[PDB]
């Protein structure tokens, strides 16, 4: 099971400064060290800093300005790291992993995306999406949903709570004043549906919100 | 107390110098002569007790000929001190044994 | 001997921005490289040992990275105050050496400059002579010219100019012109005049003063 | 306080050598080395040679023409460079720095400025500078005093003793027929003058002369 958990989200205000975990679960030795990498939209892994639990004892890249500060409650297996004062350049995905202590990073967390703005955190209006009534249909059908006008990134879309994963495309949101919106695609055999309802999970982790919208043909 | 105690303990007091003096002496006679690494102290330091323990790391070594000079006073100061502490070592159990032995 | 290679030698960067300054060694030298701060006419200042290492009493926006060849000294937004020449040094074999050093250049906003025209001193022309002074203060760009005008008539004999490097206070630069010439020839005309052409104004900035 | 003492400047003749000195202060190790570097107007650092007093054994950097000799006196805590037979290329600032035998060089002299000309050392003339009755005055005024015909440099022109450093420019001197010529300039609010009295030292270290001249309006 998942052996690292951070939280999808957080919203900084520039000059402001989050703490960010990281729970571990799963075999735990004295040895293991946790690193923390950062990813710009983009661009590549960029290594930030490390710390031994068992110690308590960290390290941070010295190449990059230094706006990172770890620790670790020994308790809760679980890392932090304080970013502090941050600006535009701090936004970004930050990944955890954990190191046995032997070189490599065998398991990484899902990631944080750290967006700094100014801007208020707004759920997203999902809107469901089916074909008109004029439209034909071939041998599959496509439908899809609408998530709107939220803040900020990111946002996962699901089909079915997940049992549905072939044939959906969730596209790459578009910000257009301080408000995102993308949308999901999925296809099913023509004849499966409306009999066997399709439905979009939309999560928005900045805003603590899960919502389902069915899909029904107009 | 015994002998050897005493050597043992007198020999690492003397070890110790030896050290000391010899990371200065090293530094002294290596500045001057290019490509020469063994040139601060600090290091010397770490180098003199490389050599008196003849650890091998290779990482720092003289390279002119009162260094090198430095260098043999150092290990043999370390190879003797250490055989020493072995033959210290050995009066100690050979010493018991004979007790053991109600003798 | 070991090259210290400090390439480019001139790093021209906005107020406020973060700075870089790269040191490369000719051969692996650990972390045997040091840091040093010469300001216009000071004498080199300790910034970084041994590569990363903070010395005391040093803006801690000043730091050190990289081991082996390539070596980095970086300022955090950088300000007038940092300023000069920074050379590299290395520890590592013998002999000592410096890299030839890169300076630092703060790229601010355009100002216009000051002048101030000044006629000779009353205890100069006893001593047989007269110099008439002017500055042009605190402008940007550095590219800036004076001209020299003798009742009405432009003047060019007998004038030094001097530039004063990016000055480490305001990020701007100054100029000083000085117009010599005897006392008999001084006193054998009215005014003098000098006029600054700079990329802050098509007209010139003039300043002038009549003898009597 | 200073740690290293040299005198700001000397004069020498070509073919002729002088003897730099570099007094010392502050905590003195056994281990302490004396370096001596060479600066050219305008050209980089470049290292001399090395002494160690505790025992007088120096070394040269070999790449250049050998022109100098390190010597310590220990008991007055004093480094001495000789130098010998000089041309136009050994002109320069000498500095002198304390390295504790750890490859660093924590602090430095102010530097010697030797000079080698067959001219003749000449003091400066100081010559007020104030404006003209006909110029209006705005929210500051800007004085100064021209430090005129001097030789050889360097000169040290102060505002007050060192009181006034805010507003202060002092022009790079110029050479015209065997002798120096710079200007420095001070700027204050227009109200503190000449309520406020303002002064330029210049202290002329090649002929161990240091003068006063007030600046008084004309
Ligand atoms: C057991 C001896 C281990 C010596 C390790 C030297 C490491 C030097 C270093 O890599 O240290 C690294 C460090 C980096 O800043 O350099 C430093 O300043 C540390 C310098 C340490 C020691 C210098 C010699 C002083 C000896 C005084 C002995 C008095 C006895 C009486
Ligand atoms: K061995
Ligand atoms: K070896
Ligand atoms: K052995």
């Amino acid at each position: 099971q998942v052996q690292l958990q951070q939280p999808g989200a957080e919203l900084v205000k520039p000059g402001a400064s989050v703490k960010l975990s990281c729970k571990a679960s799963g075999y735990t030795f004295t040895s293991d060290w946790i690193h923390w990498v950062k990813q710009r939209p983009g661009h590549g892994l960029e290594w930030i800093g490390e710390i031994i639990p068992s110690y308590g004892r960290a390290n941070y890249n010295e190449k990059i300005q230094k706006k990172a500060t770890l620790t670790a409650d020994k308790s809760s297996s679980t890392a932090f790291m304080q970013l502090s004062s941050l600006t535009s350049e701090d936004s970004a995905v930050y990944y955890c992993a954990r190191e046995r202590g032997d070189g490599y990073f065998a398991v990484w967390g899902a990631g944080t995306t750290v967006t700094v703005s100014s801007a208020k955190t707004t759920p997203p209006s999902v809107y469901p999406l089916a074909p008109g009534s004029a439209a034909q249909t071939n041998s599959m059908v496509t439908l899809g949903c609408l998530v709107k006008g939220y803040f900020p990134e990111p946002v996962t879309v699901t089909w079915n709570s997940g049992s549905l994963s072939s044939g959906v495309h969730t596209f790459p949101a578009v910000l257009q004043s301080d408000l995102y919106t993308l949308s999901s695609s999925v296809t099913v055999p023509s004849s499966s549906w409306p009999s066997e309802t399709v439905t979009c999970n939309v999560a928005h982790p900045a805003s603590s919100t899960k919502v389902d919208k069915k899909i029904v043909p107009r | 107390s015994a002998l050897h105690w005493r050597a043992a303990g007198a020999a690492t007091v003397l070890l110790v110098i030896v050290l000391l003096a010899g990371s200065y002496l090293a530094v002294l006679a290596e500045r001057g002569a290019p490509g020469a690494q063994l040139i601060t102290y600090p290091r010397a330091l770490w180098w003199s007790v490389e050599t008196a323990t003849t650890v091998g790391y290779g990482d720092l070594y003289p390279v002119t000929l009162w260094g090198r000079c430095v260098a043999v006073v150092v290990v043999v100061a370390g190879i003797t001190s250490f055989g020493l502490v072995t033959a210290a070592l050995a009066t100690w159990f050979v010493g018991r044994e004979q007790e053991r032995r109600g003798h | 001997d070991i090259l210290l290679t400090q390439s480019p030698a001139i790093l021209s960067v906005s107020p406020g921005e973060r700075v870089s300054f790269s040191c490369r060694a000719s051969q692996s030298i650990g972390t045997d490289i040091h840091w040093y701060q010469q300001r216009t006419n000071g004498s080199p200042r300790l910034l970084i040992k041994y590569a990363s290492e903070s010395i005391s009493g040093i803006p801690s926006r000043f730091s050190g990275s990289g081991s082996g060849t390539d070596f980095t000294l970086s300022i955090n937004s950088v300000e007038s105050e940092d300023i000069a020449n920074y050379y590299c040094q290395q520890s590592n074999r013998w002999p000592f050496t410096f890299g030839s050093g890169t300076k630092l250049e703060i790229k601010r906003a355009d100002a216009a400059p000051t002048v101030s025209i000044f006629p000779p001193s009353s205890e100069q022309l006893t001593s047989g002579g007269a110099s008439v002074v002017c500055f042009l203060n605190n402008f940007y760009p550095k590219d800036i010219n004076v001209k020299w005008k003798i009742d009405g008539s432009e003047r060019q004999n007998g004038v030094l100019n001097s530039w004063t490097d990016q000055d480490s206070k305001d990020s701007t630069y100054s100029m000083s012109s000085t117009l010599t010439l005897t006392k008999d020839e001084y006193e054998r005309h009215n005014s003098y005049t000098c006029e600054a052409t700079h990329k802050t104004s098509t007209s010139p900035i003039v300043k002038s003063f009549n003898r009597n």
